[PDB]
Order: C-alpha cells, then sequence, then structure tokens
RNA sequence: ACGACCAGGGCUACACACGUGCUACAAUGGCGCAUACAAAGAGAAGCGACCUCGCGAGAGCAAGCGGACCUCAUAAAGUGCGUCGUAGUCCGGAUUGGAGUCUGCAACUCGACUCCAUGAAGUCGGAAUCGCUAGUAAUCGUGGAUCAGAAUGCCACGGUG
RNA sequence: CUCCUAAAGAGUAACGGAGGAGCACGAAGGUUGGCUAAUCCUGGUCGGACAUCAGGAGGUUAGUGCAAUGGCAUAAGCCA
C-alpha cells in the first residue's frame, strides 16, 4: 500500500488546490486495474492457453477469468462461446501492491522505453495502454518462455475528464511523452 | 543475464555473448571486455553480478539498443525525404550502393516475380 | 569520400552563387556542375542541375549540405 | 553535315530469361597465438625499404635500385597449442547506416580500399549437364599485361596432391 | 400450424396473397438465488470493418431449440 498511503497524504492535497475542490469526495481515484491478454489463437489449440493464463496468474497473484466469445464472428472464424482469452481485474491494496510493481519496475524494463503517451485518454477520464511483452516482469522468468504475447492494461479512474485524469496519474510520477 | 541493452545475451563465451546486443559486434565488444576488466574466454556464468553491472557500466557509452535502431530509421528517413538519389534508391528496394540492377539485386528486390 | 582537405566545388558556379546571395533573391541559377558540393551559403537559392537533357530546379535546403548537385537531379527515366 | 569542337548525360537502366565465374552452405572446418617450405615476374612522371604517426586504408620523412645487388615481398594451404561442439552457429557473408583513405581537374549518376555497426539467401541443389588419365583433377597462395585509379576476368608461376 | 383476405365478439370461400410442420430436449424440465440486451462511439499488444478489455451513448431496435402471430423486465430472456 505504498502509493496508498502516499495517495491519501500527498496527491489529494495538491490535486484539492489544483481543480480548487470543495469537498475532498472530488478528487479522482483509483477503482480497478483489470489485464486483458486476447489469445485469439487459442482455437488452433487451447494447451497454450492455460499456459498463456498461468503467466497471467502469476504477474497479479489472482486466478485469470477466461472470456469466452460473445458472439460468432467468420472474419476470426470462431463460433460463439469459444474460449478466447483471459483476464484479471484488480481491486484494492493488490492494485496498489501491482501499481506500484510497474510504475517502478513495470516502466524501466521495456525495450526502446520513449515515455507513455498523453492521448491514450478514454475521453472521460480512463487511461489504457498495452505493454508487447511478457517477460518484461520479474515474476516470468525468461527460462520458461514458450511464446511472446503481450497484454492491456486499462486504468478505471473516477475522474470525470482527461485533464483530471491525467493529473492524478502525473501526480504518480507517470511517464508522459 | 540481462545488460542495460534489454536483450539477453545467452551463456557462453563472454565476448561471444555480448554480440547479441544490436550495436556490439566482435571488436567492440572485445572493447567492452577489455575496458571492463573481464577475460574473453569466461562463460556468462560464473560472473558475478557486480560484474555484470560493470558491464553495462561500459555498454552504456555506446548508442547499441532501439536507440541506434532509431537513428538508422532516421537517417534513411531523412534520404527517402529529401528526394536524393539515395533517398530513391531506398523508396523502391534497389541496390544504393551502385550495383548492378540487369542481374543480381536479389537482396535488394528479393524473391523473383515473374 | 573525397579527402578531408576540402571540399570540391566548380569555380563559376561559387562566384554566380556569391553574386546571387549578394545581390539579393534571383532567378533559378541554371549549372551543369553536378560534381558540385552544396555549401551553406547556397541555402534558399534554387539552382537548376542539368540531367543531361533539362536543368532540374533544386530548391536547396539546410538538409542537402554536403551532397553533390546531381543527387537531386536523375539523369535515367524509368516508370 | 552522316564532317568538326564543347559541357552534361548514357554505354552502369531492370518485371524478367540464359551463358561463364567467385563465395558459401561448414568440424577434412571457423577463430586466436606461434612457426616452416616456393617459383615465376615488374620497376625511373617507376618500385619505393628503414624510422615516426594512424585501429586500419594510408600519411610524413627518406635510403637503395635501370636492378642474380635495391624494392614490390609477410607465400598460403601446412604444422604446434587453445577454443568453438553441430546451432542458421564463433558457418556464411549479402545488404544497409555512419565515419574515412587514395588516385584523379572531378568518385552524384558511376571507383577501389579501410574502420565501426547490421548480419539476406544459403544446411549440398529437379529435369538435365560439364571438365579431367598424373605432377593431371582437386585445392592453396604468387606475379604480369591493360592501367592515374579501377580484376571474382585473362595470361603465367610454383606448394600439397 | 401462423398471418392476411375476414366487413373492431366467434365463424366465414376461391387452382386468393405469404410462410411453416411430420421434430427437438433428462435438460433446453422443476425449484431457489442471481442477472439484463442490440447496435454504436472512445481508448487500448499482436488485432485487421469485425475477436477479447475499459468507458460512455443507447434503452430491447436484443433474446426465445424452429415459421408467423400474440406475448415476455415480477422477465417467459441469461447464469449457477
Amino acid at each position: 500500500a505504498k502509493l496508498h498511503d502516499y495517495y491519501k497524504d500527498e496527491v489529494v492535497k495538491k490535486l484539492m488546490t489544483e481543480f480548487n475542490y470543495n469537498s475532498v469526495m472530488q478528487v479522482p481515484r483509483v477503482e480497478k486495474i483489470t489485464l486483458n491478454m486476447g489469445v485469439g489463437e487459442a482455437i488452433a489449440d487451447k494447451k497454450l492457453l492455460d499456459n498463456a493464463a498461468a503467466d497471467l496468474a502469476a504477474i497479479s497473484g489472482q486466478k485469470p477469468l477466461i472470456t469466452k466469445a460473445r458472439k460468432s464472428v467468420a472474419g476470426f472464424k470462431i463460433r460463439q462461446g469459444y474460449p478466447i482469452g483471459c483476464k484479471v481485474t484488480l481491486r484494492g491494496e493488490r492494485m496498489w501492491e501491482f501499481f506500484e510493481r510497474l510504475i517502478t519496475i513495470a516502466v524501466p524494463r521495456i525495450r526502446d522505453f520513449r515515455g507513455l503517451s498523453a492521448k491514450s485518454f478514454d475521453g472521460r477520464g480512463n487511461y489504457s495502454m498495452g505493454v508487447r511483452e511478457q517477460i518484461i516482469f520479474p515474476e516470468i522468468d525468461y527460462d520458461k518462455v514458450d511464446r511472446v504475447r503481450g497484454l492491456d492494461i486499462t486504468i478505471t479512474t473516477t475522474a470525470k475528464s482527461d485533464e483530471e485524469g491525467r493529473a492524478l496519474l502525473a501526480a504518480f510520477d507517470f511517464p508522459f511523452r | 543475464a540481462r545488460i542495460a541493452g534489454i536483450n539477453i545475451p545467452d551463456h557462453k563465451h563472454a565476448v561471444i555473448a555480448l554480440t547479441s546486443i544490436y550495436g556490439v559486434g566482435k571488436t567492440r565488444s572485445k572493447a567492452i571486455l577489455a575496458a571492463a576488466g573481464i577475460a574473453e574466454d569466461v562463460k556468462i556464468s560464473e560472473l558475478s553480478e557486480g560484474q555484470i553491472d560493470t558491464l553495462r557500466d561500459e555498454v552504456a557509452k555506446f548508442v547499441v539498443e532501439g536507440d541506434l535502431r532509431r537513428e538508422i530509421s532516421m537517417s534513411i528517413k531523412r534520404l527517402m525525404d529529401l528526394g536524393c538519389y539515395r533517398g530513391l534508391r531506398h523508396r523502391r528496394g534497389l541496390p544504393v550502393r551502385g550495383q548492378r540492377t540487369k542481374t543480381n539485386a536479389r537482396t535488394r528486390k528479393g524473391p523473383r516475380k515473374p | 569520400r573525397s579527402l578531408k582537405k576540402g571540399p570540391f566545388i566548380d569555380l563559376h558556379l561559387l562566384k554566380k552563387v556569391e553574386k546571387a546571395v549578394e545581390s539579393g533573391d534571383k532567378k533559378p541559377l541554371r549549372t551543369w556542375s553536378r560534381r558540385s558540393t552544396i555549401f551553406p551559403n547556397m541555402i534558399g537559392l534554387t539552382i537548376a542541375v542539368h540531367n543531361g537533357r533539362q536543368h532540374v530546379p533544386v530548391f536547396v535546403t539546410d538538409e542537402m549540405v554536403g551532397h553533390k548537385l546531381g543527387e537531386f537531379a536523375p539523369t535515367r527515366t524509368y516508370r
């Protein structure tokens, strides 16, 4: 709960005056971090999806949730209901203990780091970015690697606009190119 | 292990293992091992972590990594946007350095098509 | 790839360039010296470089300094 | 003017097809260090040592040599030791980026070479087809003509065999 | 079997206008508990017009083992 403690004491009162909020409840928060791993090719073989989810299980310590196809589409030749990918949502301190684990360990590892973008916001104050490599995390060892599949990470915030959204993660020293 | 050049070199003779970095050949690998103080015939295993930190400190002096890829892309892009002769040869995938195009341009032209 | 004892430029083109910059903006410079090196005082002028049959207009920019003039006038037609 | 002079360009193009070669796909090998044994040639607007500087291509200075005398000029395969351990690899070198050297009025089209970096195809080749009978084939270096510079071609020479 | 013809109860003909059935299911039945779509927009590794993720819009335009009609949010739809 490092940045969690760092949240309630430091980033609140700088933001409280930055936007001149009347109540502390107006400051944005961070609800959940959900990691998505769209396998897509597991239809060929499903032995690779379990170990694919085994990786995502090691990144966050949570057993993943296998997502199914919402509807049949032949453009990627899948019928509705096929195991298509896994996901994990993180809340509470498990989100925090992961939220510092990348910003202080997930940031200084990506190949040819150039910094995150400031335009990748939903438009209502929620950020999302995708990492291409899975060997960027300390948990997953390089020795045990059957594939180089990435994953998406989206940040759900109670912010109302992107300005309030970018201001919050900037307070956590987020790399903004 | 791993180097400031993200890439993970194999566990083999240090002089050849350091070549896996993009931008480090044999000469630069020998120079890195000489300026660091590590022998060339020792494997990447049997190397202390303090010695790998030393190798990182020396490879940090070179522009050898996606950074170098960026500088090469920038130069080729400058050539192409300038519209000079080499820029046009880069635009069309034809040999740039005066080689004959009547025959033998298969590296730049790729597999032949009738 | 010429030695490091100084770049080459034809003298007539050099005097043309000095007369063009000292007299203010002028017409395109018609030249056949494709082998002359582009110098920093040629930035802003448009030199019409011969390509074998025509004089191709080449507007010189700061990014062109160091190139030869013939590098911006292709001599072979291919479609 | 189908004659003559000039500058620039082309003969160097590039969807493709063929002939002749060079380099490879490796362990009968690659790399590193040490070391052995040739023949035939050329040289005065030329060959250019020794020494100094440069990672190197080379540069500066400057002998000797119209040459069984001096220079090109260190032969390489080989041999000894070490390493690599069958992998697109310490095989392979294409291609490309950057930085240079030299010749030459002038290396853009369109030179050769050096350094750093990158590291394509290629793991022995379908139908078919070529050369060779002994110091031959195979393989390894060396020199000369043309030539300011530009040999994987040509012409010659020896080593192993 | 469903709709129209059929004239606002029922019924109502033509070699009138349009479509279906000759099954399926031990769960796709019972019950308890829970749940709420289509489509589109924005952002996001491979990933594309279209896969999974997040948010907003939208409000059933979705869904119902199968034709049509009438129904269906207390859901008759979806999950255990």
